């Protein structure tokens, strides 16, 4: 009778549209079953519940009902049957919502439990639109400020977290397409959000578990950030032993904005993150620093890429160990498109700067490292010249002078391959509905030479006697007179690689026999 | 410190939980070896001690209390036992308050079972299984012998029917589509193989324990079976789900043709001779579904229109010529029938049944030195 | 970080504690490149409070001459970061205490080819 619109002629308004004779039954009945219970009485109550809702105006009187302190009851009796009052108050548009942002200055969990019923009711509500949630959050973006018991120094830090995944809940559920910057009533609840990251009451655990919503967005968020995280990691992680408390949290915390920056590729987390990353080696777990690196750099736009590569590059001006952890792993991965853009940005901007002095060296090492990857893409006008600018470098005849050889090395060794391609190199349902439950809960031996050896097989690929310079280093490690460490550069480079020269190795046994004769640092019988 | 809590909740209560509220921190550490079991019982000892908990851990140990089943594939089977006792304990904890106690119960139960069905079917970290946890479940109802140490300082009832309530709501969940393109074309083949995981995995847990804890459902639970048996009569899973109901019915002995019992008996009858008369288009792991039904019906119910059941029978003893269980169940059916139901019915098609009873008479390291062997250790058509 | 660890070590064992010593001089020299300046405001905060435990129970001196050396040494720590940060907010402590006199007047003391390339062609 009702889906044929009609509910007076069987039952007109007894005194109001509330035709009160399903809510004292289902009221008494749900209070009585404490003071018994049956399936087919719960079929029953349920069916009972559609009958009022049948009726116009119980919505209220539901709201009061939920209320009923008897020790609890108005909360049980909503536990019973939460999914049919999800159902009605669905339609309720924010009549209700009001009630409860009014009742609820004093009201703190079953306030909490029918919210989340609402939000995962509506997120299950997904079949013809979710529209509904995103006008439910609005209606509560706009009533936020209409109950303010929770989000201060005025409530504990369970309340405080209580609305804390019922704000995840909203924004996992709503669209951050609005309401992620100025929006209507987004600061009204952008800068209680703030307010609430700033709270140090909160364990930092805790703290980063919330601000793991960061993927939805400005100089309060990165001061936020620094004043947050300073008070973390004073230089060092591993100090703290591994599997202690605070170092699991430190780990926990970690990964929660690793992932989450990942997600959003926000420039200055990048910069927060590198830095206190290099600060000392893999005791910020560099290991999903630089994977994480690996899926950004395919991730996102090419331009978002060349803003973030630039950012970090003038962040970098110990200072090397900035660009050398984290610069690499984003050049070599990210969007070869991306790499045109910003090389073509960087082009003078490191010629001019290719030509106390260790940081010159540090920058020069860096400089190197960054052209020689970019080079192994493809071949402006003024590219033509950079190239020798990089040879002489290593030509020179403290360590850290050979490490700047070996960049400069590396790098024409790179150039060195499209120029003088030649020789003479000149030396479902059930996932579905998993995923929503997952939702409700809201919780699911030295290496230098190993270029010099990929170069090798190139002109192997590209390519007895040759002025490859196999001459030369036959010559060279011929005569035992070379240096041992030189050497073992030799020996160990070679190991790697002598199918290219089989019809020369009728000439290789004699130097690496006399090499072989009583042959002498990281444990000789391993290259022997 | 979870067997020491509740002397703390003596002297420094109000630490009690605080530790606890690390504890949480711990199993969330824990979350990303096998140490689970000690936070399970732990958990559960200062849970029995506690009274107060912040309302937050509700759903993460909902996640929490999931993993441990989901880790518990490459466990040794002494601390399977350890965790399942520490589940017992768990549950014991939590049910000391009913509306929390019902509400975690039936998602957790849920969140396990969907993962169960989640593990793919065979066909012709280390790598987890999904038929182990079926011995967890028969310890999971045979309970009482750790319910009576906790109570120390009916439930497996209870466990009975949140187990019913929870495969209601999944058998109602899930739907399944298919195409053809005497043919088919499954939709969502991999819904097929979470309901024939939830199928394997239930027909034998199901009548191991009681129908008697079944009771409650007897006339409802089959009905909306045999409702989702009229969606798609052509599901073998439906067949098996309601021949353990029978054999759970006669069990229990309901057949005695109360309204329920009489509309009961007039669904098996008209159902039976459907799917009896609709056999002919059904081949094999089909028919044979179908035929292990017809044979599983009581004789109450079949006293009506025995002719029907006759040829099925027939074929159910040349197919369990074939298949040696179909015609280990088609003749236990018979003989029990031929024990309650008079010879005189079943006289005219004596000359029937003996012609297909013709099958099954045509036929005819580790030495000496002790080493308290491991084999020892390791532990048909003649019937 | 291990601020308030090394603040409770001296007010339970009331030691010099060389530990504390250098986890303070560790707290403030990863201070280089990266400009953790508010991790520098926290790091002259906990060498205040230092300081002061260090008058209260045995190691007036031994802070003292700590305080004096370290005060030297950001004093040739020639950064664009350096001991103009830590006279302005050091206003109050930022050399030897320990009862007066010698100790206030430290306090005043303190708080107020290539080659010829350069030099020649463009000098």
């Amino acid at each position: 009778l009702h889906r044929a619109g009609l509910l007076h002629n069987i039952l007109p308004s007894q005194s109001t549209d509330l035709h009160h004779s399903v809510g004292t039954e289902l009221l008494s009945l749900v209070y009585k079953g404490i003071a018994s219970l049956d399936l087919s009485c719960k079929q029953l109550a349920s069916g009972l519940l559609e009958l009022a809702f049948a009726f116009g105006g119980l919505c209220e009187r539901l709201v009061s009902l939920l209320l009923n302190p008897a020790v609890s009851h108005g909360e049980y009796f909503y536990s019973l049957f939460s999914e049919t009052i999800n159902t009605e108050l669905l339609k309720n548009l924010d009549l209700a919502v009001l009630e409860l942002m009014q009742s609820s200055v004093d009201n703190t969990k079953m306030v909490s439990a029918v919210l989340n019923g609402m939000l995962d009711q509506s997120f299950r509500e997904r079949a013809n639109q979710k529209h509904q949630g995103l006008k439910l959050a609005t209606t509560i973006l706009q009533h936020w400020k209409k109950c303010d018991s929770w989000w201060a120094k005025d409530s504990p830090l369970e309340t405080k977290m209580a609305v804390l995944a019922l704000l995840a809940k909203i924004l996992q559920i709503d669209s951050s397409v609005s309401f992620n910057t100025s929006h209507g009533s987004f600061p009204e609840v952008f800068t209680t959000y703030i307010s609430l990251l700033a709270d140090t009451k909160l364990d930092l655990h805790l703290k980063g578990q919330a601000v793991t919503l960061l993927p939805f967005f400005l100089e309060e968020l990165r001061r936020v950030l620094e004043q947050l995280i300073v008070a973390h990691f004073p230089m060092q992680s591993r100090e703290f032993p591994p599997g202690t408390p605070r170092f699991n949290n430190y780990v926990d915390c970690m990964k929660k904005f690793l992932d989450a920056l990942e997600l959003s590729q926000s420039p200055m987390l990048l910069e927060l993150m590198t830095e206190v990353l290099c600060r000392e080696q893999q005791h910020v777990m560099e290991e999903l620093f630089q994977s994480s690196f690996r899926r950004i750099a395919r991730r996102g736009s090419c331009v978002t890429q060349v803003g973030l590569l630039e950012s970090v590059y003038e962040m970098f001006r110990t200072r090397q160990s900035f660009v050398d952890r984290s610069l690499l792993t984003l050049l070599w991965h990210c969007s070869l498109d991306a790499l045109r853009e910003f090389f073509s940005t960087i082009v003078v901007d490191a010629i001019d700067v290719l030509k106390t002095f260790d940081t010159q060296i540090t920058k020069k090492m860096g400089y190197y490292k960054i052209l020689d990857v970019m080079y192994s893409r493809l071949p402006n006008e003024l590219t033509k010249t950079l190239i020798k600018l990089c040879y002489d470098a290593f030509t020179e005849n403290l360590e850290r002078r050979r490490l700047y050889h070996c960049a400069a090395y590396n790098c024409a060794i790179s150039v060195i391959c499209c120029v003088f391609n030649e020789l003479k190199f000149y030396q479902s349902t059930l996932s579905e509905e998993m995923s929503q439950f997952d939702f409700s809960t809201g919780v699911q031996r030295h290496e230098c030479m190993a270029p010099l050896t990929a170069l090798v097989k190139h002109m192997h690929r590209s390519l007895r006697d040759l002025p490859s310079w196999m001459k030369f280093l036959h010559g060279k490690l011929g005569n035992p007179i070379v240096p041992l460490n030189i050497r073992l550069f030799l020996a160990k480079l070679v190991i790697n690689t002598e199918e290219v020269f089989r019809p020369y190795a009728k000439h290789w046994l004699s130097p690496l026999l006399q090499l072989a004769a009583s042959e002498n640092g990281e444990g000789i019988h391993y290259m022997v | 410190y979870g067997l020491f809590a509740g002397p703390c909740k003596v002297i420094n209560a109000k630490d009690v939980d605080f530790m606890y509220v690390e504890l949480i921190q711990r199993c969330k550490q824990m979350f990303l070896v096998y140490q689970m079991p000690s936070f399970l019982q732990s958990v559960a000892s200062v849970l029995l001690y506690l009274d107060t908990v912040p309302e937050v851990y509700t759903p993460v140990l909902e996640h929490l209390v999931v993993m441990q089943i989901d880790s518990f594939p490459q466990y040794s089977p002494k601390m399977q036992l350890v965790c399942c006792r520490a589940i017992v304990k768990v549950f014991l904890a939590l049910a000391a308050k009913g509306p929390v106690l019902r509400n975690c119960i039936s998602t957790v139960v849920h969140q396990g079972l969907i993962r169960i069905c989640s593990k793919p079917v065979v066909l012709p970290w280390k790598v987890p299984t999904y038929k182990d946890y079926v011995d967890l479940f028969r310890h999971l109802l045979s309970s009482d012998q750790m319910m009576d140490s906790i109570l120390a300082d009916s439930l497996n009832h209870l466990l009975y029917d949140e187990f019913v309530k929870s495969v209601l709501k999944i058998v109602e969940k899930l739907d399944l589509t298919l195409e053809i393109q005497a043919n088919l074309h499954p939709a969502k083949p991999k819904d097929f193989s979470a309901f024939i995981n939830l199928v394997e995995f239930c027909r034998e847990i199901l009548p191991e324990k009681q129908a008697e804890f079944f009771e409650p459902w007897v006339y409802s639970f089959s009905y909306e079976l045999i409702l989702q048996s009229t969606r798609l009569p052509l599901i073998s899973g439906f067949y098996k789900l309601l021949s353990i109901t029978v054999r759970n019915a006669k069990k229990i002995k309901y057949f005695e043709g109360d309204p329920e019992k009489y509309s009961c008996f007039a669904l098996f009858v008209k159902f039976g001779k459907e799917v009896a008369v609709k056999m002919k288009q059904y081949k094999d792991e089909l028919l044979a579904s179908c035929l292990t039904f017809l044979l599983s019906l009581p004789h109450n119910i079949i006293e009506l229109d025995v002719r029907a059941y006759v040829p099925a029978l027939q074929m159910a003893f040349k197919l369990g010529l074939s298949y040696t269980p179909l015609a280990e169940v088609g003749l236990n059916a018979l003989e029990e029938w031929s024990i309650y139901i008079d010879r005189h019915v079943m006289q005219p098609y004596y000359k029937d049944i003996l012609p297909c009873l013709d099958g099954y008479l045509k036929t005819s390291f580790n030495k000496v030195v002790l080493k308290h062997l491991k084999k020892t250790k390791n532990l048909s058509l003649e019937e | 970080n291990p601020a308030e660890n090394f603040r409770v070590l001296v007010k339970q064992k009331k030691a010099s504690f060389e530990e504390a010593s250098n986890q303070l001089i560790n707290h403030i020299e990863q201070f280089l490149d990266t400009n953790e300046t508010p991790y520098f405001m926290k790091s002259i905060d906990c060498i205040r409070a230092f300081r002061e435990e260090a008058i209260k129970f045995s190691e007036e001196q031994r802070f003292n001459n700590f305080l004096k050396a370290l005060q030297e040494k950001v004093e040739i720590k020639q950064l664009n970061h350096f001991w103009e940060i830590v006279v302005q907010d050091g206003i109050t402590l930022i050399t030897k205490e320990e009862a007066s006199g010698s100790s206030v007047t430290a306090e005043e003391a303190k708080k107020f080819g290539g080659d010829v390339d350069d030099l020649l062609d463009m000098i």
